[PDB]
């Protein structure tokens, strides 16, 4: 048998895993990174918006501080968010985007002078103070009022994952790429790591440590349309899932975008660094003032995606060979000044749609974006599985909820991978494990016994047509706008894709470097996260964040405040087991209301929620008359815990 | 050897334990030679079809060349010195830059390979590069022995003498060649290597200096070219078996 | 579009003691806005699931599929059929770097190599307090340290160089530029002489031979000409 | 290129996936060029010291050298066919033998560091054969192009012309040393390479053809350092300014 | 912590380690042989007396 050991096993190479990597390399621990590709191409490598942080730099930023970023996103979660651990980001991402400017990552800077445009009316000038220059800038995203979206140009993403990978390596991590954990080890409720299959040998090698931490992203894959690369599956959610003991949470909270290029899934930042973008229907009709006459473009993208699908159903839709889309428009500009850095967006367009902006439009259609649901965890990054953490999209830490405010996953990416990273490590130095040989063989041997039977298989199944399937399923069935009768059918339709996935048959039959080897236990994997998603959007019978139910058009504060749990206990069962965490009101800084975007009073009060509401006003003016500070008040409405590296304030421009 | 030659082999460090500085320096020499043998190239070029303005002319530049005005007379031993420097040069150049010849069957294979598939300009012409230079090992040394011991039988006709009667013109004909493409691509790459005129538009500067060269080229070969025709003609022309042209005599040999 | 097209594909897997490099053949319809990653996934999952190729973002922007069509390294997700004439495209793997089967290559751990061989990270004495304000940096050089920073480590500038192919243990234009962009950040205290020890030697700046392909491939457009340059100049008056 | 070839180049093997023959093929061509050139100047060294059985036995071999009875006239054509075939031979083994050259700063200071460290006669050897062979590069060329453009302009006195008039006394006296030393020593360790006389005593046999290597070029250099004076005192007597001593004209020129 | 696993683990490369480690690892356990010097060069290499055995 083989057997590697470390400390700490990091399962996945993006921002996420390799932050914790190096909390955990820089203590001692030996760590190992798992990855199916180079820790560079992951997906986080794709953020060209930027990342939330109040800083509080930069003009538009003027004022920013914990409390208001804070609210934003607990508002924006649609009160599905567990707000202390909201809490504990909102802290954190300050030192967060400080660390990495110590670490080299180029964030674009504020300069002295006036700027224009980039607003909705009214004002139309901008002034940076002589005091204000050389800190690092922000911009507008995420529909927030305060600008505290910061970025390194038009490539955020890729340089943060650059600088936290070099970091590693810096730091002497062991990174294994193309190498794929296919189950986790685990007994007595404990996890001792897991079981991996390495992409170009074919060999099954058991990883053994003290603590294993899965950071492998979204699941945006198991449907058709997405804008997440082609390594984004959910396998590291279903191996946690597998294990019976592991739970997932909110799988149904499934964030869509309303602009990207159709049918590639390729995001045009149109109508971002610079609003001017247009959508138009197949008549080249501005729709959207039709049905915000203020905001109008400019309203939430929650919004804007459901309004584009709308106008769809209403007929007004651009037909094509690969489903109905609309437009795009941005020629209205084509043109500017200078001063700093403005163009991109072209060449995507000339690249892959085959032309230039300036001139034609840009078809679109909202996709799967982000994951908001994954492995389920308390507020240190644990799972039900004692030894077995998660960080990133593929948890559900929970400070999203709902609804992901607009450039804070790619932060939570990066504070999760700061704050789990400590208390991994912390459980890593601390806990001592019994491995037992016998436990690993069983392990080992079983994924030996599993591909082999894959190979041997006489099935008449095609993988690839099965997978096909899933992915139409869940986006005509599980999509922006979803009903108890379709979701009825999806459901069925998947567990029935799901049999039929273990009656697949191969061609090549090799055991290395297989790609058809892969699909094979991977879309089994898909499914089983399909499933999740998809019975838990049936069962959830309300509307919250991006979930809409057409037949439950209200958030139902009484029944429904609460998360889904899912697990899968019997290996023999073809649908999840879905039970309930209830969110308690009374351990809440903020009381449900509205969310701030949508139609006004959708929701059904929970007379809890009046009951707290009144507490906090008291317990608020009370304090604030004896002249307590903000954060004297903040302690008082709802205490938080952070680990001591991180519990200090973040210093501001005028303090 | 010596106690830092041996230290420094053994521990592939210098006795201060840091990396050598001969690598740059003879990174710097080869670029140096290159320089050198380059400009020079381009004035022989000028010099050498004088012949164009006429037998008086070559003449005259021949004679006044190197030390002229110290003794009237003539003393071609100036013209061997100067042939013995610059013979000196083209010594170290080509073991300088030797170094950058493929070196064995899988080098020069996958080399080639790679040249045929890319279809690449700056590619295709190191290899030129690098074909030219290795053809000159012959070709030059031939051209700059002769220059250095018999200086004596530059001229209008001395040398259109040698040019035909002694069957020159094969050789010169092939150097005229191989010494235009060599020279003139390796300026050209010399400065994109060292980027001296790289400026704030450097793409631009390229473009520019990638059109100057051919210009530059297609100038000095159409030229060169006749030139080779003058010695030709001239050489040709003589016929009179009791004419000593190649020691043709003026006041001071010829 | 409606046009058909003859792709022409290495295949080869070193593993596997009876295979043998050659050419199989795949004929398919041309579709509008078509690229070499659609083109790919078709034969795979209708024609032949056994070739292996490397496909992430399919959007330009993770450097992981660059190959060899019709002789030029290039990211197969940006390259469109459309512009190929002939409607014959030959792939093979990118050169220079070791083959795993077919289409797919070990560019990253080349990468990971190259990183550490040139120490790709901050080199600063003390750690600043992120609790506290950021140090300014003028945002003329928060820009130029971005432009240096865009590299996505294709392996296309590798593969492009015939100095590389011969010579493998040159550190290769991707190795220069990542010199140059910590050389221009002030987080950065190493001086010149520290870069020397890195790349002061025939494996290093002076290895290269300026053939300029790097330059001319580059998927991302990065000054590599006359940032190698620069560290040329810098290398070689060191001491 | 061929598809084969970019097969190979891409998989580092043949389409039948076997290891090319080419690294054998040129290493046989490498040694079957330098066994001829060897044999060659040997046979060089006994024609070319004929000047001392006098000049008539000189202007005999040199008249029926090459073609002579299908037309007792002349036609020094045949010698310039003859130094064409040789000068090819010279630029491929140079061509194939430059492989083995140390090729860069590392492998210079480390090899001769190597070589003083070692004081081992056969490693040595192997540096003067690179030396000599670099040497060539140009010492022969010169000789060779000329001896293929001028074949009328051998034999005693013509010879002795270009020998002290010309100034290529020079030339020879180091190209002598330098040819000889290369020659001497390649065929030894082509000997020793290959084994064809191993025999079953190996070592006595080595043994033997080391001295015989030292007495064959003691006896090379000698005699054709008596050769060199033969035609350097013929050309010291030459000084009559009306005699054509180049062109030197018996009854098909001289 | 630095660990290394093995199924079975041999220590000393002499002839009794090295022939043990043939007979664990042509049966799929994974071995490792650990030596002071490399193996080669053990004490059993002096032998030169010969080995007994009733041929
Ligand atoms: C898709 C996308 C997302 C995105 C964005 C633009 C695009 C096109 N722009 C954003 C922005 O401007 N601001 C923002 O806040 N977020 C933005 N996002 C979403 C964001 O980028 C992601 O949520 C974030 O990058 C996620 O980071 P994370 O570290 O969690 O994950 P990752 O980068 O996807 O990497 C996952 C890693 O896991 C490895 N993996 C996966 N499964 C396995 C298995 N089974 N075994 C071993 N390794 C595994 C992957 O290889 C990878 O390295
Ligand atoms: C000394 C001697 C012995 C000998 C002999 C001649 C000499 C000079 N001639 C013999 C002969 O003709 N016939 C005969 O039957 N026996 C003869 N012997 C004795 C015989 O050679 C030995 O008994 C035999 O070779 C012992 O083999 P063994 O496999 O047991 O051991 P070894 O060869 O000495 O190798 C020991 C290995 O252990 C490694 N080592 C030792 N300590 C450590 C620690 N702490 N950690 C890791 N490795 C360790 C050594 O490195 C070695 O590889
Ligand atoms: C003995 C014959 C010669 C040989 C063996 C030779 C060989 C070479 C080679 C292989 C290179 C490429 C070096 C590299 O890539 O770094 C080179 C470059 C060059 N050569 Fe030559 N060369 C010869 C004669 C000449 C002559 C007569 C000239 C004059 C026109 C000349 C001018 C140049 C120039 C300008 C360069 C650029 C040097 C550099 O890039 O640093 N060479 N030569
Ligand atoms: C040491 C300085 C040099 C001198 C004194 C010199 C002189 C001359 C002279 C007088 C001629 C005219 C014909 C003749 O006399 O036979 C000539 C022609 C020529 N030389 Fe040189 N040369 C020198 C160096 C070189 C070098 C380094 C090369 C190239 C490696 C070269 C290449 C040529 C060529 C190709 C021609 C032909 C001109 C044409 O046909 O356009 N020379 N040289
Ligand atoms: C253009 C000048 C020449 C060059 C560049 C040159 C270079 C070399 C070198 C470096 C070797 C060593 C090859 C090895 O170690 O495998 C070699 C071997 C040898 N050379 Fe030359 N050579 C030249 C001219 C000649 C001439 C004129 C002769 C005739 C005397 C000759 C005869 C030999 C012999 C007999 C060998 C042995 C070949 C073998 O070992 O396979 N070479 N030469
Ligand atoms: C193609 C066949 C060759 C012919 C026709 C030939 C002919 C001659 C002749 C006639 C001489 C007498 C002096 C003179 O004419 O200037 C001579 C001398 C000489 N040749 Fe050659 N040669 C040939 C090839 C070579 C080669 C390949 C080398 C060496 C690379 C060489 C080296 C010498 C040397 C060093 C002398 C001086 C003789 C002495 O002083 O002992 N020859 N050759
Ligand atoms: C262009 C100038 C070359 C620079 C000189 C230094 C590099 C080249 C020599 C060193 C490497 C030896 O290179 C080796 O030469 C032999 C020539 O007999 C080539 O042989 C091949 O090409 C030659 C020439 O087109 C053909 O006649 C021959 O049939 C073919 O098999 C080998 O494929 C090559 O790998
Ligand atoms: C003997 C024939 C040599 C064969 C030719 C091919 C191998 C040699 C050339 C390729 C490698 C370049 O080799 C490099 O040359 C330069 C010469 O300027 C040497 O330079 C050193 O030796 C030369 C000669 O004694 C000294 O004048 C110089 O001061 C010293 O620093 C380098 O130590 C050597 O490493
Ligand atoms: O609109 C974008 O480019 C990115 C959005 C994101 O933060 O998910
Ligand atoms: S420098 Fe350009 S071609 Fe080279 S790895 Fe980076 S992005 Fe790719
Ligand atoms: S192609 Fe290679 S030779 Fe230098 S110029 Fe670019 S790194
Ligand atoms: S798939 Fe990412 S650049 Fe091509
Ligand atoms: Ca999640």
């Amino acid at each position: 048998m083989k057997v590697q050991y470390c400390d700490s096993l990091v399962i996945g190479g993006g921002l996420a895993g390799l932050r914790a990597a190096v909390a955990t390399q820089q203590k001692g621990l030996s760590t190992i990174v798992l990855s199916l590709i180079p820790v560079k191409r992951s997906h986080s490598a794709a953020a060209q918006g930027g990342m939330q942080a109040s800083l509080g730099n930069s003009k538009m930023s003027d004022g920013d501080n914990e409390d208001l970023h804070f609210m934003d996103t607990v508002k924006g979660s649609d009160w599905g968010c567990d707000q202390k651990v909201a809490r504990m980001f909102v802290n954190t991402a300050p030192k967060a985007i400080r660390e990495l400017a110590a670490w080299g990552v180029p964030w674009t800077r504020i300069h002295k002078g006036d700027r224009m445009a980039i607003i909705n009316a009214q004002k139309t000038t901008i002034t940076e103070e002589d005091f204000r220059h050389g800190l690092i800038h922000s911009r507008d995203f995420g529909g927030t009022k305060k600008w505290r979206t910061c970025y390194t140009a038009d490539a955020t993403g890729h340089t943060m994952l650059f600088a936290v990978a070099n970091e590693c390596l810096k730091l002497g991590v062991s990174i294994q790429d193309r190498k794929e954990a296919i189950a986790l080890i685990h007994q007595d409720g404990k996890c001792y790591g897991a079981v991996v299959r390495d992409l170009v040998t074919g060999d099954i090698i058991a990883y053994v440590a003290k603590g294993t931490l899965i950071a492998t992203g979204g699941y945006g894959r198991i449907y058709k349309n997405t804008t997440n690369a082609v390594v984004c599956e959910g396998t590291g959610t279903a191996i946690a899932l597998e294990t019976g003991i592991a739970q997932l949470g909110n799988m149904e909270a499934v964030q869509f975008h309303p602009t990207p290029l159709f049918p590639s899934g390729i995001l045009l930042t149109e109508g971002c660094r610079g609003d001017g973008g247009i959508l138009r229907d197949v008549d080249g009709h501005r729709f959207m003032p039709d049905y915000e006459p203020e905001k109008k473009e400019l309203a939430s993208r929650d919004v804007v995606s459901r309004r584009m699908i709308e106008h769809i159903r209403k007929g007004k839709g651009v037909q094509s060979p690969y489903g109905q889309h609309l437009w795009l428009d941005i020629s209205i500009l084509g043109r500017k000044h200078i001063e700093t850095n403005l163009r991109d967006v072209q060449e995507i367009c000339e690249y892959f749609a085959g032309i230039d902006p300036a001139e034609k439009w840009a078809p679109v259609l909202p996709m799967q974006h982000y994951s908001m649901g994954g492995i389920r965890t308390d507020y240190r990054g644990e799972a039900k599985l004692k030894g077995l953490f998660s960080a990133g999209e593929a948890a559900c830490w929970d400070m999203h909820g709902f609804n992901r405010l607009g450039g804070n996953s790619v932060s939570e990416a990066v504070v999760a991978g700061m704050i789990v990273g400590e208390y991994f490590a912390e459980h890593c130095a601390n806990t001592q494990v019994d491995l037992e040989t016998k436990t690993l063989e069983k392990f080992v041997k079983g994924q030996e016994a599993y591909m082999k039977s894959l190979v041997e298989s006489k099935g008449t199944e095609d993988v690839f047509k099965i997978k096909n399937r899933m992915k139409d399923v869940m986006d005509d069935n599980v999509g922006i706008f979803r009903d108890g009768p379709h979701l009825e059918k999806s459901v069925k339709e998947l567990e029935e894709l799901y049999k039929k996935s273990k009656n697949v048959g191969i061609k090549n039959k090799r055991l290395h470097a297989n790609p058809e080897l892969e699909e094979a236990y991977r879309v089994p994997m898909m499914l089983k996260v399909a499933l999740c998603v998809a019975k838990g959007a049936l069962d959830r019978t309300e509307s919250r964040g991006a979930h809409n139910r057409e037949d439950y058009p209200k958030r139902d504060d009484i029944n429904w405040l609460n998360r889904t749990l899912a697990s899968w206990p019997n290996p023999e069962q073809t649908l999840p087991t879905l039970e309930y965490e209830a969110l308690d009101v009374n351990e809440m800084e903020i009381a449900p209301r509205y969310r701030g975007y949508g139609a006004k009073g959708n929701y059904i009060e929970n007379p809890l929620s009046v009951k707290r509401q009144e507490e906090i006003d008291k317990i608020q003016s009370e304090l604030e008359a004896a002249g307590k500070d903000r954060h004297a008040i903040q302690e008082a409405l709802m205490p938080y815990e952070l680990p001591a590296k991180y519990k200090a304030r973040n210093e501001r421009l005028g303090d | 050897m010596t106690n830092e030659s041996i230290l420094e082999s053994y521990s592939g460090v210098t006795p201060e334990r840091k990396k050598s500085r001969m690598p740059a320096k003879l990174d710097w020499w080869q670029s140096a030679t290159g320089l050198f043998l380059g400009l020079f190239m381009i004035g022989h070029m000028f010099f050498v079809s004088t012949i164009l303005l006429g037998d008086n002319v070559m003449l005259w530049v021949t004679k006044k060349f190197e030390l002229d005005f110290i003794f009237e007379g003539g003393k071609p031993i100036v013209v061997s010195f100067l042939a013995a420097f610059v013979f000196a040069v083209f010594i170290a150049h080509a073991f300088l830059a030797m170094r950058k010849f493929p070196i064995n069957y899988r080098q020069y294979l996958t080399f080639k390979t790679h040249k045929d598939l890319m279809r690449h300009g700056d590619t295709t012409l190191w290899w030129i590069q690098a074909m030219t230079g290795f053809a000159m090992f012959f070709l030059g040394s031939v051209h700059l022995y002769i220059m250095m011991t018999q200086p004596q039988t530059i001229g209008p006709v001395s040398s259109s003498f040698r040019m035909v009667s002694e069957w020159m013109w094969p050789l010169y004909l092939v150097l005229l060649f191989a010494v235009e493409l060599h020279g003139s691509v390796g300026l050209y790459r010399l400065a994109v290597k060292w980027g001296w005129f790289d400026g704030e538009t450097p793409d631009k500067t390229r473009a520019n200096l990638k059109k100057l060269k051919t210009l530059m080229s297609a100038f000095l070969i159409v030229l060169g070219l006749l030139t080779f025709g003058a010695y030709v003609k001239k050489g040709l022309e003589q016929t009179d078996p009791n004419i000593d042209y190649k020691y043709f005599d003026y006041k001071r040999t010829h | 579009m409606g046009r058909m097209l003859t792709i022409r594909v290495f295949k080869y897997d070193p593993q596997s003691a009876v295979s043998k490099p050659h050419f199989q053949e795949y004929k398919i319809e041309e579709a509008p806005s078509m690229t070499i990653f659609i083109v790919l996934n078709m034969i795979r999952e209708t024609y032949d699931p056994d070739l292996n190729f490397d496909f992430v973002c399919r959007a330009g922007i993770c450097g992981s599929c660059g190959m060899m069509i019709n002789g030029r390294p290039s990211l197969a997700c940006r390259t469109l059929t459309k512009d190929f004439e002939d409607g014959v495209i030959t792939l093979l793997p990118l050169p220079a770097f070791k083959l795993i089967k077919d289409l797919s290559v070990d560019t990253g751990n080349w990468f990971n190599g190259m990183s550490q061989r040139v120490e790709s990270w901050i080199h600063a004495q003390k750690e600043h307090d992120i609790s506290k304000l950021e140090e300014r940096i003028e945002p003329e050089v928060a820009q130029e340290v971005f432009e240096l920073d865009r590299c996505i480590e294709c392996g296309c500038c590798i593969a492009a160089c015939g100095t590389k192919i011969m010579r493998e243990d040159f550190v290769g234009a991707a190795g220069l530029n990542r010199v140059v962009r910590f050389m221009i950040d002030p987080h950065d205290e190493r001086t010149d002489e520290d870069y020397y020890e890195l790349i002061g030697d025939d494996d290093g700046v002076f290895g290269c031979m300026t053939l300029l392909a790097c330059h001319d491939v580059c998927p991302k457009n990065l000054p590599l000409q006359s940032k190698i340059a620069y560290l040329r100049r810098k290398m070689v008056s060191v001491n």
